[PDB]
Formats: C-alpha cells, structure tokens, sequence
C-alpha cells in the first residue's frame, strides 16, 4: 500500500497473508469463513508452495495472535488468463479451521444485485495489505489500509493501456500518490455499509503503483459470487 | 427514489423489492431482527465486523 494508514488493532481482521517456503508474504487474501480464503488466481504462480497466515499486523514480531494455516485445496478459476489477468480469482480451502478472535474475522459476502447498486455505488472502498509502500520499495512489515474511491468505469478504460474486462473495476486516485501496490495482490477490497464490511473486490493489478493517470485494478467480486459459493460448498 | 432505493429501504443489509413493498435479509452469521430490518449477529466474530476483543 502506498500512502494510507496502517491497520490499527482489529481494523482489518479479514486480512490474510500468503507465505512461501521462506515464510515471506508475497500476496494477500481475504477470510470468507473458518475454512475459506479468497485470493487472486495470479498469486497462485508466485510460489510453488505456500501457507496462509491470519491475525498478523507486523511481520517482524509476534503479537501472539498470529496463526499459520496449511492449504488443503486450491480452487483456481479455469478461465484465468495470465495474458490479461482476466478471471483473476481463486478460493483456498484450509486444512484446519480458523479460530476467529481479535484481528481474526471474516468479511461478509454480499448478494450481487444489492452489492452492485448499493455497495459499489458508495464513494469509496478499502484495500489493505503487506505490499510495497512505494512502487520500487520492499514489502511492508506493518499491515496497511487505504480508502480508495470507486472510479467511473469510462475513465477507467480510457486510462488503461490494458483491456479492462467486465470481471474488473477501478479504484484509487488519478494523481494523488495513494494506491495498492505489488504484494497487496489477492488482498481485500471491502466496502463499508452501516459498520459492516462487505467483500467487494480482490487486489488484482495496476501499471506500476500510484502512477498519475492510472488506477488500481480489482477483480469484480460481484461477478463471481455464484462461483464463490460453489467453490465453498465443496 | 422509492423502496430499496430510499435509504436501503431502512434495511441493515440486503434489500430487495419483492412483490412491491420491501424485504430485508442478512448475510450468513446474522438473523433478521423482529422488526424485519436490523441484522443480529448469531454469535461472536460475525462477518464484516472490526474486532474490539
Ligand atoms: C496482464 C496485465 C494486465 N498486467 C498485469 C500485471 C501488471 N503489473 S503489476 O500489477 O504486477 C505492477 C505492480 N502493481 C500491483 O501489483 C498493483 C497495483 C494496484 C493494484 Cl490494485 S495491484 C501490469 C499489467
Ligand atoms: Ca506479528
């Protein structure tokens, strides 16, 4: 995350961090329930084998609330394409159940129609993660969050050198130096409604980070709600 | 506007116009309140809530 503030105690409880053989966080994820994690499909290729850590806010200490979980099943969308990053979504089934507690809780899954007309029409959403705080910098050790404005789809497309499919949407600022960045991928984009946070997107990609005239590109979660439910039933 | 377009139809969460009028519903881990609008957490750590303890 570039700019924004760091997640204070209990502010981003649905944040999940994917770690490699070296226990290094390369991507983010979102807790959907005690057994399932939502993440980006492209993240599944940035590590040959990984685990899932929840309840962590500082990757260089031990608040005691951290918990590592092993992945039992990896359910990638069979239509994901590395060429365009379309269908950039995947669901992880954990071997052991997550124990909800301080800093460890799931985000809610909304219904498609309500979500599109009420959540996505809101002014902003919130992205978070352990990604870089600068395009060229290194992964952040403290979990951060950033309020990102929904971007008019038209502007979105006109500003992108790459095709913005209908399974994507833009969020962020045109010139303000705040945006998600490398490492936040697969992470949470949630929208607040009456103090309840709903999963509205997956940190997908962007041309660099916080670049002027560019926006953050997210996987439109509402377009995969049925797919997500299916993935979770089994 | 009208119904669900009017302050989410006074619903806490999901709002949908069924046979005209309004119908409220809640995400998993919540149960619709008696008033048929508010959503009550059915246990600790309900989805979408920042944790206090
Ligand atoms: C196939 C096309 C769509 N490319 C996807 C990766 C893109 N590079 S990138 O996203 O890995 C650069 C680093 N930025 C990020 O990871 C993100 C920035 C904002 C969000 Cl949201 S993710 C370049 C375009
Ligand atoms: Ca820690």
């Amino acid at each position: 995350i570039v700019g924004g503030q760091e997640c204070k105690d209990g502010e981003c409880p649905w944040q999940a961090l994917l770690i490699n053989e070296e226990n290094e966080g390369f991507c983010g994820g979102t807790i959907l329930s005690e057994f399932y994690i939502l993440t980006a499909a492209h993240c599944l290729y940035q590590a040959k084998r990984f685990k899932v850590r929840v309840g962590d806010r500082n990757t260089e200490q031990e608040e005691g609330g951290e918990a590592v979980h092993e992945v039992e099943v990896v359910i990638k969308h069979n239509r994901f394409t590395k060429e365009t990053y379309d269908f950039d979504i995947a669901v992880l089934r954990l071997k052991t159940p997550i124990t909800f507690r301080m800093n460890v809780a799931p985000a809610c899954l909304p219904e498609r129609d309500w979500a599109e007309s009420t959540l996505m029409t809101q002014k902003t959403g919130i992205v978070s993660g352990f990604g870089r705080t600068h395009e060229k910098g290194r992964q952040s050790t403290r979990l951060k969050m950033l309020e990102v404005p929904y971007v008019d789809r038209n502007s979105c497309k006109l500003s992108s050198s790459f095709i913005i499919t209908q399974n994507m949407f833009c969020a962020g600022y045109d010139t303000k130096q705040e945006d998600a960045c490398q490492g936040d991928s697969g992470g949470p984009h949630v929208t607040r409604f009456k103090d309840t946070y709903f999963v509205t997107g997956i940190v997908s990609w962007g041309e660099g980070c916080a670049r002027k005239g560019k926006y953050g590109i997210y996987t439109k979660v509402t377009a995969f709600l049925k797919w997500i439910d299916r993935s979770m039933k089994t | 506007r009208k119904l669900c377009s009017l302050d989410n139809g006074d619903c806490d969460q999901f709002c949908h116009e069924e046979q005209n009028s309004v119908v409220c519903s809640c995400a998993r881990g919540y149960t619709l309140a008696d008033n048929g609008k508010a959503c009550i957490p059915t246990g600790p750590y309900p989805c979408g809530k920042q944790t206090l303890e």
